[PDB]
This record gives structure tokens, C-alpha cells and sequence, in this order.
DNA sequence: TATCTGGCCTGTCTTA
DNA sequence: GGTTTTTGTCTGGCTTCACACTTGATTTGCATCACTGTGTAAGACAGGCCAGAT
DNA sequence: CACAGTGATGCAAATCAAGTGTGAAGCCAGACAAAAACC
């Protein structure tokens, strides 16, 4: 994790202040660190002092090639099942076990064995 | 705190140090380079590599820049495997690390190696013959086959004593011009010729046999087999076409004597000179070669069915194996010449007129004469009317003589004479066998001082080459106190370089003509030079080899147009492949190290494979 | 039944398994060298003599009118009654069979120098195909002689020799042939009696009648323990044989024979199993109708025997055996004697 | 006379 | 302490990426098997034998 | 209790490839402030 000082607690509660004063709108990022440094540059500085050290004590809790015909068949399977990844695959792999039927696939894979090699 | 290395730093941290010079080239992207701030650091960065003469990591970021998937073919690897010798284990431990260190598969595995050889391997190709062939089998996916082909076993039959592993002999043809494939293509296409062409192609294949001492048995249950081997081997020489009234040469082996295109065929762990044993492995090898002379193979290269006629010349053997399977008598025999019919004292009497007339066909005559003697001879007489065939014949050979062995022996007679000459026995008859192997002792430590020759116990085709030579006279002349001896030995010389390039280069109509034009003449001279002068030696007597040197060397030459490019050299040199591949490329088991040697040399014998060792070389 | 060592000489290597010996009048002699012949002894035959434990291998030469028989492994042999030697079949060295049959007689005996006279033997009718590990005997019936070749082994026929199994063997049809040298003819005959193959049996001869003993069938890979008679009738017509099986007989293949006295013969050797040699001895005393298989005293056998894997031998002729096993490897094989 | 050392040879034993 | 450099925090949305699961088929990883080779020349000692010394 | 291999086998473990939308990680913007090293 991070460990955070007292400049920075007080540039994340001028972000929090601006997100609640204007959420419609995006922060420019080179402008608002021009103005919370101007903001930051005795009293107002205490608490954001103080919470550094908390955090502090946080930090140191957190040290401590023609496819299968399985995939042939498996691809056109594919949109059913998608108007019905990992479960998916699920769902492919149970169908095409308990499925002659898959002769025609592994002839279309034998055809393309022959075009792999050579 | 001193400002730390820029590299070791945090991205937070080097987006501080460089917040400076980050927009800085920000700038000089909108100005100059249409807001590309990706493209002008990177270029900025490989320039900055380059100008550091880092090159390397330059080319290497621009290929992650490119999509570049590195990784090598296996059939890539299995060449870098085979032919740079590394094992399977050790290739095995290469792969591992690399693919460890880089991340990258760039060796494949083993498996894919393993399945990438199965293409190069005698049984996957198809093929036919027609007519089939006599006795064979039509089958095409036969790999290695038990070299015994089904030798009875059974304790009641002859002893087995042997183990072996062969190629049938077509199925390894077919595997052989296979891998020549791109390589007949290419020669079509430079000879001018349809690529697509598909007449008649006619095949010479050079046929060796060898049999090697010192192959020691390992332990384990199995034969015990004997410490010898003999391999049978064959290389595809030249490959013609017949285009019009012409045969037009479209392969031709370049290194005709190398390890890299000598291709096994049979090893058995067996003694050539057991001539049972020998036959019952070899003859059904015969037989497949036999039935492949009366057939045309076809077989489809290129998606075009091609026709291949087959011509078989067995020439790479040594003179003592020519014997055994020729039905001869043994080299001392007084019937000095496996290629004519003299006799060693007319070899020496005559020594150059004499032709070619001996042949296997021939042998097997006589054989018959010899078995069934039809005209009730004596012994003496048979054998004078056979002319010393008394066995029958099993192999058919060519007669030549083979180069290798020619050339060594010529260079042990040579040292021979070179003792001699020292004793000065042209001079005085007699000596002790001290006095004689004092005149070797000399000879062999001035060769060492003036030649760095060291002494050795036999003689070899490198000493054969360094002796040789005109050098090595002059060293040998300062032992001599004659000179009219100086003379005769410069001269004896002088000739045989002459004559030696005859039978040695591949092309001597193209590379030694004047030496082929010559031959008959000066080989005259060399004999008259023995019979004269060093007629202490030569008188009544000659050895085998000068004869065959002397008297056969021109008509072989026309007859065949080389005597070198047949010897048996490359088949030896594959001997020291069956070394090392006994060593570390098989499993080592006594019922797997030959068809694993066998598997692993006929790869490394692949063109195929070699090819991508040249890929640097394009 | 004495067991003795026997030293060999220089040629030592000429004897392999498969060999030969034959008797003339006392004289012993070798056929069947390993290897083609060699200059030393060009007819591969061989004066084979015994002094003191010590074998001497000495050349025969052959006469004018001889031919060359190549040497045959496995040959069937036979002894003819003027005393001359058949010999059918064998493996040649190029691992051939040979279809031939030749006659060794002697021709000369000058000084103690024995000359040969092998003659080839022309054969028609049903010639039986080239085999080898078979055996051949004459009988006589009715005054006349005939003779009797049974079982062995060869190679596939031509229709169905594949050179990847070249080598493979398989038994003979066990067809009785009779083969009458003097007319050069050969008549089969297919008796129901014999529907086996057999092969490396011994063949015991008796007046008419062969036996068949032990052997090994190929197809059924078992080495029987039956006897088969054969009796060959000689009358004036067509000669006819009728076979008998004799229940009693020896299980055993390669077994040895000799003939200690007239009626009995002494089997030694041979192999019971594939990795079984067979350490027993049979006697057999011969009847004019019967024959009686009686167990006899083994010898004294040496710790190399016993345990070798595999023995080879042959019958001297006069009771002693000349046995062979492979020894160091030197010298390859180990020869003893057993005499009876 | 009647022994007697030393080389000499061969052969086994110990480690490689 | 003063001073200098590493690492952040503050926010909303931008991109890229791993993950979700099932099926059957490839592709990798790995142990297993019985065997490999490197161990590989000469000196110490005893006991017989016989000619020349004692 | 030597030890690093020798290749082929075959079984277990990994990887692949497809469907799509979750959350998680890194990132940007300006400004100022913790820690953590140095005079
Ligand atoms: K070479
Ligand atoms: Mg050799
Ligand atoms: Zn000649």
C-alpha cells in the first residue's frame, strides 16, 4: 500500500471538497495542483498533521494449425449458447460429451491435417 | 549525497535526472522530426552503439524491433549435430543451456532431431522396380535389418560367432539419391536441361569392402565375437542422362576419396578372413545387387517420376581381399597378378607388355574347371590350366588396382632398396642379418634428421607420400658412397614421379597429359632400369604391385579414365569414422552398437545435410 | 571308456564343426577344412593320425581322373561295400549347398602314401534338393543293394527367398528317397509313418532296415524322443519300404555313433536341449527284428565339457570318438578322444 | 684329490 | 543542522497483459537401461648349474 | 564405495489454441515532501 503525508491528506480533502461543490464537472489536473499548493503556501495545517500519523500506523499494519474438432465443433456451438468465457466452455464441453456424431468434424480436421503439414 | 550511477537507479529516479534533457528532446522530435519521439531515441541510441564500436547489441535491438522469431529448423540442427560430431548427450547438455540462459528455444529437443532424421534414413521414400527384382522384397519402409538375414542359430548348426547390421542394398540406393536430389537438379540446369526432364539416368556406384584389426569386445552378455570388423561401403560416383545421342554428365562427385560421401552399407564385428563367416553375411547383399543390374528403379523427385540404371564397379579393395572373393591363391602365389594370367617370374622377365584378362566371369569358368578337372589332370597341370583358381569366386570385382595400397607398397620397396643401397649389395652378395638391420637403422635416423620422419612399424600413405620424393634421395645419396648410384636411384626416381600422377589424379587426360602420354615409355625405362642395375634385386623376381604399376596402368586408364578416383582411401577413411562413432555416438551395448553406428555414419554421410554447413559460403 | 586330451599341430585351424572322417583299412583321414584349400594341401583332404595323444594333420593328393570336391560342412556320409565312401550334400565354404554326391575310393597305397580317387556321381529321377545335416545308408535285401537318405535341412525355395532372410533354413519333406549308384537314379517316397522334418539324427544300418534316432524338427522346434524303422524291400519289381515307430527311443540331436562290435554301437554327445548337452551314453545291440536301447556308464567328463555350451566330434571308426569344444581364445577349439 | 663362490640362466612375484 | 539527491504521494483515465475453462493433441522433460575408458614394464628374489678358484 | 556419459524408449508433465471482459500494473501530468547520505 501507500503512506500518505500531510500535504497530500490535504490535497485529497481539497478534491473531496471540489467533488462535492461541483460534481458535474472534470478537474484539470496541472491547474489544481497550482492552486493547492498556493492554499498550502499554521493552524489550518494541524489536523491534516495529525492524521498523517494515523496513517503512519496504518501503513505499518499493512507491512505486516487447424483446431481440434472438439473446437470446431465447439465455435459454431458457440452462438446458442450465447443467446442462451468459462461458462461457456461449461456448457461446450458437457454438450460435446454426451454427444457417428462427431465423424464429420474430425473428417473436416482430417482435410486440414494434410494442410497443417504441408 | 553523492549522485549515484545513472543505471542503477529507479525509473522514478532517472526520470528525475533526465526531466531536464527529456523535454529538451521533446523539442527537437516536434521541430525536426514530426513529434517522433520513439524513432529519434532509438535511432539516437543505435548510433551512439555503433560509434562505440558496439555493433552487436545495435543489430540485435533491430531485430526486437522487427518481429524476429529465432529459432533453427531441426533438420538445421541435426546437420550442426552430425557433422560438427557432437553426441546426443553432449548436444542434448547444449540445447539445455541454451534455452536456460536465453529464454529461447533456439536448438530444438531431441524428439524433433530424432524425427528430422527419419527422412534421410534408408525405408521412407517410395519407390519401384520394374521388372521387381529377383528374390527381393517389394517392401519400402526397411530401415536396418539384421545383418545375419536369419543365419541358423541353433545349437546343432554352424557356430555364430558375429554380429551384424546392414541397409537392404536398393532401399539405401533410393535413400542415396534422395539425398542427391538437389544436387541432380542443379547439374541438369547447368548442363542446360529441363529441370522437369525424367529420361533414363544411369547411376555409378563404387563399391568398397574393408576389413579393420583391433575392434575390441566389450563386455556383457551376448556372442563372442571376434576383435575384427568388416565394412561394406558404396559411393555414388557420377550420375549421367541420356538427352539425344549423348550422355550427359549432370553429377559427378567432387571428392571422390572423402569419408563425407563414402556411405555405409553393412558392419559386422567378423574377420575378413573367415570365409564362411564372411559369405553368409555378405551374399545377400550379392543377391540384392545382383537383381538390381536387370531392373530400372523409379522413383518420384520433384513430384516427376525418374528412371535410374544402375552400374555397380567394385574397386574399392586391396589386393589380398580381391583374392579371397575372386576364388585367387594368395599374393605370394607364383600367379602374381589378379588382372592377367602371368606368372611372377615372367612379370620380371618381360615386365611391361602384358593385358587385361582376367575377370570375375572368367573365374567362375575356372572354378568349374578346377571342381570337375575334365581332362583328367594332375594337379600340377590343373592348376597351370586354371591358373591358380581354385575357389569360387563370391564377389564380382573390377579389375584395377587400387591407390591407396599401390602407393604404399611402392614406397615400402622403394625403402627396401633404399637399405640395399646403403649395403651396397649390388656389390657384395652376402650379409648377416646384423649387418642388415644395421643399414635400417641408419636409414631410419637420417630420415628423421633430414625429412623429420620418425621410424614406424608399417608402412603408411602419409610416409608413403613424404618418401617419395626427390628430397628424400638426396637425403638417402649421402648414405651412398657410389654415385653411379646416385645416378641409377635419381633416375629410378625420377621416373615413378612420372608415372605416379597416372594413377593417382581423377582426371590424368586433364591434369597430367603429358605424364599419360608418356606412361607406356617410361615405365619401359623404370623396367630396364630394375632389370639392369639393380639387378640384385630384380632378377627372376618382381613384387606384385610394381607389376600391376608397370604393366596395367595405361589400359585401366583408357578402359575407365581414372585409377584414383576408385581406390579404396575414402572407404578407410571411414574406418575412422566407425572409431569414433563406436566411442561416442551409440549406445554402448553389444546389441546396439552396430545398427547405432550404422544409423548415425549413413548420416553423416547425408549431401543434404552437409549442405547447410556451406550456408555461410553461398 | 577312457576320456584323453589330444594335442594338435600347425594346421590346427582346418578343423571347424560340420567336419568329416573317414575309415580306410585303419587308416584315418579328414575332410572338410575351414576355408577354401590352400597351397599346403590343395585337395583339402588330410591324412588325420593319432600317435601318442598327438594329432598330426598330414595332405592327401587325389589321382589323375579326380575331381575337386569343395569342402562340405554337414555332408551326409556313408560307408560302401572294394571299400569306398559316399558323400551327399554339405555346406561349401560360400555358405552353398551342393546338390552333388561324390565317391572317395582309394587309388594308390604306395609306401604307406595314400592317393584318392573322388569321382562326382551323376543323379536322375527325384534327386533329392541340396541339404545338409542328413543322413544316407545302404541296405541290402535279396541279394541286392540300396540306398537310404532321410530328413535335413535347406534353404527356402527360389519362389519364396527373400534376401532379408536369406539365410533361414527349413526342414526337408521327410520323403524316404532310394538311390541306386549303380543306375544313377533316385525314387521317392512319402510314407504316413514320417509327417515331420527332422534333422541332425543318427541312422543306424542293419541288413534292410535303417533307424532313426533323436534329431530336431524346425517347425515344432522339439527334439523327439522316437525311434522310426525302416525296412526297404528288394524284390524283382518295384522296391517298397514300410516304416514302424518303436516306441522307447532317445531324445538327442548331433549326436555321434560308433561301432564298438559287430550288433552293438556305442551314442555319445549330441544335445537334448537347445542349452542341455546330452552327458548320457546309449547302447544299442542290434536283433534281426529288434533293437534294444539300454542306458550305459557315463564317462569321466572334465569341468570344460560339462560346462561348454556346445561340442562337436565324429567316430574315428575303430570305438573312438574325436571330440572337439571351443576352448580360450590361442587355440579356438579342444580336442579329446573317448575311446570304448 | 674335495669342496666352493660367482655369474649365469630360468622362472615366479610384486608393482606398473 | 543544511544540503543534496532518491523515491514518492496526491487523481482519472490511457494501454497492455494475464486470466478465466474445457478437450484432445501435440511437444518437452526426464529417468531408465547396461555398458564405455582412464587406469597396461621392469626390478627383486630364489634356486639350479658348472667352470674356474680355494 | 569413479563417473560423465552412450541413444532410444516411453510415460508424465507441459503447452497449445479459441472464445471475451474482468482486474492489476505502469504511466502521465505539477508540486511539494518523506526518507536517506554527504559538507
Ligand atoms: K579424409
Ligand atoms: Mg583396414
Ligand atoms: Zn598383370
Amino acid at each position: 500500500r501507500g503512506k500518505m503525508s500531510s500535504y497530500a491528506f490535504f490535497v485529497q480533502t481539497c478534491r473531496e471538497e471540489h467533488k462535492k461543490k461541483h460534481p458535474d464537472a472534470s478537474v484539470n489536473f496541472s491547474e489544481f495542483s497550482k492552486k493547492c499548493s498556493e492554499r498550502w503556501k499554521a493552524k489550518e495545517k494541524g489536523k491534516f498533521e495529525d492524521m498523517a500519523k494515523a496513517d503512519k500506523a496504518r501503513y505499518e499494519r499493512e507491512m505486516k494449425r487447424p483446431p481440434s474438432a472438439f473446437f470446431l465443433f465447439c465455435s459454431e456451438y458457440r452462438p446458442k449458447i450465447k443467446g442462451e468465457i468459462g461458462d461457456v466452455a461449461k456448457k461446450l464441453g458437457e454438450m460435446w460429451n454426451n454427444t457417428d456424431d462427431k465423424q464429420p468434424y474430425e473428417k473436416k480436421a482430417a482435410k486440414l491435417k494434410e494442410k497443417y503439414e504441408k | 549525497r553523492p549522485r549515484q550511477h545513472l543505471l542503477s537507479l529507479t525509473r522514478r529516479a532517472q526520470k528525475h535526472r533526465l526531466r531536464e534533457l527529456k523535454i529538451q528532446v521533446k523539442e527537437f522530435a516536434d521541430k525536426e522530426e514530426g513529434g517522433d519521439v520513439k524513432a529519434v531515441c532509438l535511432t539516437l541510441f543505435l548510433l551512439a552503439l555503433r560509434a562505440r564500436n558496439e555493433h552487436r547489441q545495435a543489430d540485435e535491438l533491430e531485430a526486437i524491433m522487427q518481429g524476429r522469431g529465432s529459432g533453427l529448423q531441426p533438420a538445421v540442427c541435426l546437420a550442426i549435430r552430425v557433422n560438427t560430431f557432437l553426441s546426443c548427450s553432449q548436444y542434448h547438455k547444449m540445447y539445455r543451456t541454451v534455452k536456460a540462459i536465453t529464454g529461447r528455444q533456439i536448438f530444438q529437443p531431441l524428439h524433433a532431431l530424432r524425427n528430422a532424421e527419419k527422412v534421410l534414413l534408408p525405408g521412407y521414400h517410395p519407390f519401384e522396380w520394374q521388372p521387381p527384382l529377383k528374390n527381393v522384397s517389394s517392401r519400402t519402409d526397411v530401415g536396418i535389418i539384421d545383418g545375419l538375414s536369419g543365419l541358423a542359430s541353433s545349437v546343432d548348426e554352424y557356430p555364430v560367432d558375429t554380429i551384424a547390421k546392414r541397409f537392404r542394398y536398393d532401399s539405401a540406393l533410393v535413400s542415396a539419391l534422395m539425398d542427391m536430389e538437389e544436387d541432380i537438379l542443379e547439374g541438369m540446369r547447368s548442363q542446360d536441361l529441363d529441370d522437369y526432364l525424367n529420361g533414363p539416368f544411369t547411376v555409378v556406384v563404387k563399391e568398397s569392402c574393408d576389413g579393420m584389426g583391433d575392434v575390441s569386445e566389450k563386455h556383457g552378455s551376448g556372442p563372442a565375437v571376434p576383435e575384427k570388423a568388416v565394412r561394406f561401403s558404396f559411393t555414388v560416383m557420377r550420375i549421367t542422362i541420356e538427352h539425344g545421342s549423348q550422355n550427359v554428365k549432370v553429377f559427378e562427385e567432387p571428392k571422390p576419396n572423402s569419408e563425407l560421401c563414402c556411405k555405409p552399407l553393412c558392419l559386422m564385428l567378423a574377420d575378413e578372413s573367415d570365409h564362411e563367416t564372411l559369405t553368409a553375411i555378405l551374399s545377400p547383399l550379392i543377391a540384392e545387387r545382383e537383381a538390381m543390374k536387370s531392373s530400372e528403379l523409379t522413383l518420384e523427385m520433384g513430384g516427376i517420376p525418374r528412371t535410374f540404371k544402375f552400374i555397380f564397379r567394385g574397386t574399392g579393395y586391396d589386393e589380398k581381399l580381391v583374392r579371397e572373393v575372386e576364388g585367387l591363391e594368395a599374393s605370394g602365389s607364383v600367379y602374381i597378378c589378379t588382372l592377367c594370367d602371368t606368372t611372377r617370374l615372367e612379370a620380371s622377365q618381360n615386365l611391361v607388355f602384358h593385358s587385361i584378362t582376367r575377370s570375375h566371369a572368367e573365374n567362375l569358368q575356372r572354378y568349374e574347371v578346377w571342381r570337375s578337372n575334365p581332362y583328367h589332370e594332375s594337379v600340377e597341370e590343373l592348376r597351370d590350366r586354371v591358373k591358380g583358381v581354385s575357389a569360387k569366386p563370391f564377389i564380382e570385382t573390377v579389375p584395377s588396382i587400387d591407390a591407396l595400397h599401390c602407393d604404399i607398397g611402392n614406397a615400402a620397396e622403394f625403402y627396401k632398396i633404399f637399405q640395399l643401397e646403403i649395403g651396397e649389395v649390388y656389390k657384395h652378395p652376402n650379409a648377416s642379418k646384423e649387418e642388415r638391420k644395421r643399414w635400417q637403422a641408419t636409414l631410419d635416423k637420417h630420415l628423421r634428421k633430414r625429412m623429420n620422419l620418425k621410424p614406424i612399424m608399417r608402412m603408411n600413405g602419409n610416409f608413403a607420400r613424404k618418401l617419395m620424393t626427390q628430397e628424400t634421395v638426396d637425403a638417402v645419396c649421402e648414405l651412398i658412397p657410389s654415385e653411379e648410384r646416385h645416378e641409377a636411384l635419381r633416375e629410378l626416381m625420377d621416373l615413378y614421379l612420372k608415372m605416379k600422377p597416372v594413377w593417382r589424379s581423377s582426371c590424368p587426360a586433364k591434369e597430367c597429359p603429358e605424364s599419360l602420354c608418356q606412361y607406356s615409355f617410361n615405365s619401359q625405362r623404370f623396367a630396364e632400369l630394375l632389370s639392369t642395375k639393380f639387378k640384385y634385386r630384380y632378377e627372376g623376381k618382381i613384387t606384385n604391385y610394381f607389376h600391376k604399376t608397370l604393366a596395367h596402368v595405361p589400359e585401366i586408364i583408357e578402359r575407365d579414365g581414372s585409377i584414383g578416383a576408385w581406390a579404396s582411401e575414402g572407404n578407410e577413411s571411414g574406418n575412422k569414422l566407425f572409431r569414433r562413432f563406436r566411442k561416442m555416438n551409440a549406445r554402448q551395448s553389444k546389441c546396439y552398437e552396430m545398427e547405432d553406428v550404422l544409423k548415425h555414419h549413413w548420416l553423416y554421410t547425408s549431401k543434404y545435410l552437409q549442405k547447410f554447413m556451406n550456408a555461410h559460403n553461398a | 571308456v577312457s576320456l584323453q586330451m589330444v594335442t594338435v599341430g600347425h594346421n590346427i585351424a582346418l578343423i571347424q564343426p560340420g567336419f568329416s572322417l573317414m575309415n580306410f583299412d585303419g587308416q584315418v583321414f579328414f575332410f572338410g577344412q575351414k576355408g577354401w584349400p590352400k597351397r599346403s594341401c590343395p585337395t583339402g583332404v588330410f591324412h588325420f593320425d593319432i600317435k601318442q595323444n598327438h594329432l598330426k594333420l598330414k595332405p592327401a593328393i587325389f589321382s589323375k581322373d579326380s575331381c575337386y570336391l569343395p569342402p562340405l560342412r554337414y555332408p551326409a556320409t556313408c560307408s560302401y561295400k572294394k571299400h569306398q565312401y559316399i558323400i551327399h550334400g554339405g555346406k561349401t565354404p560360400n555358405n552353398e549347398l551342393s546338390d552333388k554326391i561324390y565317391i572317395m575310393s582309394v587309388a594308390c597305397k604306395n609306401n604307406k602314401k595314400v592317393t584318392f580317387r573322388c569321382t562326382e556321381k551323376d543323379l536322375v529321377g527325384d534327386v533329392p534338393e541340396p541339404r545338409y545335416g542328413h543322413s544316407i545308408d545302404v541296405v541290402y535285401s535279396r541279394g541286392k543293394s540300396m540306398g537310404v537318405l532321410f530328413g535335413g535341412r535347406s534353404y527356402m525355395p527360389s519362389t519364396q527367398r527373400t534376401t532379408e532372410k536369406w539365410n533361414s533354413v527349413a526342414d526337408c519333406l521327410p520323403h524316404v528317397f532310394l538311390i541306386d549308384f549303380e543306375f544313377g537314379c533316385a525314387t521317392s517316397y512319402i510314407l504316413p509313418e514320417l509327417q515331420d522334418g527332422l534333422s541332425f539324427h543318427v541312422s543306424i544300418a542293419r541288413n534292410d532296415t535303417v533307424y532313426i534316432l533323436g534329431g530336431h524338427s524346425l517347425a515344432s522346434n522339439i527334439r523327439p524322443a522316437n525311434l522310426y524303422r525302416i525296412r526297404v524291400d528288394l524284390p524283382l519289381g518295384t522296391p517298397a519300404v514300410n516304416c514302424t515307430v518303436l516306441p522307447g527311443g532317445i531324445s538327442v540331436s548331433s549326436a555321434i555313433l560308433t561301432q564298438t562290435n559287430n550288433d552293438e554301437f556305442v551314442i555319445v554327445g549330441g544335445y537334448q536341449l537347445e542349452n542341455q548337452k546330452r552327458m548320457v551314453c546309449s547302447l544299442v545291440s542290434l536283433g534281426d527284428n529288434t533293437i534294444e536301447i539300454s542306458e550305459m556308464e557315463t564317462p569321466d567328463w572334465t569341468s570344460d565339457i560339462k560346462h561348454s555350451k556346445i561340442w562337436f566330434g565324429s567316430n574315428m571308426g575303430n570305438g573312438t570318438i574325436f571330440l572337439g569344444i571351443p576352448g580360450d581364445n590361442s587355440e579356438a577349439f579342444y580336442f579329446y578322444t573317448l575311446r570304448c
